[PDB]
């Protein structure tokens, strides 16, 4: 009802989204494979009155007019795209990636998603999958007679059987890279799908133009800081104790007003 | 597998991981539990207008 | 966050001797199959039979 | 008197009929074989005002209408019924369920009652009997030199006598099983008895059919989960915080209209 409220509205919105951020950071802080938020901000309307530069005489202008501005909003959540440190947790079928690409797999309604996470497993039909068992492309399919599943750091995926001195190739994992990793849409499970602010996917072999190395029985653990988190949510908090405040004082200022 | 008679199959539960695993674990939900806390005493003041 | 699920870590243990002739150990895969009074169909890796 | 005031007496109703089952859930901590509770709302009428999808004009229609809702109203209390925790008190008349049965017991109304509870005491009569002095269908008389006695997985209740090689069986303790678990009335004590929403009490041995089986020397521990619950006595308090300012609000209009 008047511009302070408004203005100091946004202000608290802007910090509950900031503590939001905070708060499903921290939530995540084991998930394998997950890559941490950040809220960025911009200005709002600002209210011309008399015009910065304007013409006031016919030889003087006017410097830096009476620009009053609105609140605040965020522009958006952007994914810190690093490298997580990798955790040793000796098992043959959990694989880390060291580059920028990611592993394919195909939703059940026939589009493909993009994860990070390593922690795989095999099915009833001995089929490669995601621990939420969406199964991975370009299909990997593991015999029932397996003895040991070896996938070196070009993502060839070998299975030695019994009493057999060689190995046996069943397939060839490869990373899909995108011009920009911050633009793909997170669908939750630790998937992502394709959107095109991140351009195109573009399949590579890991070790070749781009695509990142595999090391078997390593896990891709979060990037999220906890002692960061823990900073930032002093500096949000107060920030949103302080902009409650200002609520609170547009609040007093009207209330003289309309006892007058 | 091959059967080995007189020997028994003991678990693999190594206990150096567990108690480090342990306190990582203890120090994360003490994270979430402070951001739990600040979330209320941000609704706490909104209250206390 | 959402627990995804929880695994069991299927490899082998140690092998420890007893000095009784009706324990079995299991190196690499296999698991010792087992029926309860109701006829259901269990299976078991700890050897210790009586 | 007003609607608001009449919404949020209805929010505090509902708030503290939370609290109750917090506190409800919390007095039962060490209770043996307690089901925690948890309450469900439903939002209450609607004041229709323009109706939504009401043709206003000839060929236009009024999209979302007007709905003014009246407050919230609890629908139901249910219980978990969950395996809780096992603990060994190494009694031999304690009996615990790894399933999904009730034992049933005998009133001194004549009625039957069903509990989970199993820490077991006998007369003076030689019987098996709860806590309470409930005596425990279908019956089981335990002979006065008993030396031990043996309560089978399944059920078989034997007493190893003193010059007797073989232990004699003295009765069978069997579980009922409802196809509605939750539909049961709670007349305390630790017993539940059976509605029209709970089925029919189908008698079944631990084994057969779906009943669990019964541990000897375990008891069975309340499912509750503590630090839930501080986290929801949070969350109830400041909710309650909330809808009282409101009431506060409500009040302050009020009061600023009848000077005028």
């Amino acid at each position: 009802m008047i511009s302070s409220l408004w203005i100091a509205k946004t202000g608290l919105d802007a910090q509950q989204t900031n503590m939001d951020v905070i708060a499903n950071n921290l939530a995540n802080v084991s998930t394998n494979g997950f890559k941490r938020q950040r809220a960025v901000f911009e200005d709002l309307l600002y209210q011309t009155i008399r015009q910065p530069g304007a013409q006031s005489s016919e030889q003087t202008t006017l410097p830096s007019g009476l620009q009053i501005g609105t609140g605040v909003r965020p522009v958006a959540t952007e994914r810190l795209h690093s490298q997580g440190n990798l955790s040793q947790t000796n098992n043959s079928k959990d694989v880390a990636i060291k580059g920028q690409g990611f592993f394919q797999v195909m939703l059940p309604d026939g589009t493909s998603a993009y994860t990070r996470d390593g922690s795989f497993q095999v099915d009833q039909n001995g089929q490669l999958v995601t621990a939420g068992g969406f199964q991975v492309q370009p299909a990997i399919t593991i015999p029932a007679n397996a003895l040991s599943i070896t996938i070196g750091r070009d993502g060839v995926v070998s299975v030695t059987q019994q009493g057999q001195a060689a190995p046996v190739q069943v397939g060839q994992l490869n990373l899909t890279t995108f011009m920009n990793d911050t633009g793909l849409e997170s669908i939750g499970e630790n998937l992502y799908i394709e959107t095109q602010s991140s351009g195109a996917p573009n399949e590579s072999t890991p070790g070749l133009n781009g695509a990142g190395l595999l090391y078997q029985g390593y896990v891709e653990t979060s990037n999220v800081n906890v002692a960061e988190e823990l900073v930032n949510m002093i500096q949000v908090q107060r920030a949103y104790e302080i902009n409650s405040k200002a609520v609170s004082t547009t609040d007093q200022m009207l209330q003289k007003l309309t006892q007058l | 597998g091959k059967l080995t008679n007189g020997a028994l199959e003991a678990s693999n539960v190594d206990l150096s991981k567990e108690l480090v695993n342990m306190i990582v674990a203890q120090r994360n939900y003490q994270s979430n539990a402070q951001t739990i806390k600040t979330q209320d005493q941000i609704l706490n003041t909104l209250v206390n207008l | 966050v959402k627990v995804a699920g929880i695994t069991q870590d299927f490899t082998d243990g140690t092998t420890t001797n007893t000095g009784r002739g009706l324990d079995v150990a299991i190196s690499q895969n296999g698991f010792f199959r087992l029926v309860d009074s109701n006829g259901s169909v269990f299976y078991s890796r700890n050897g210790q039979f009586k």
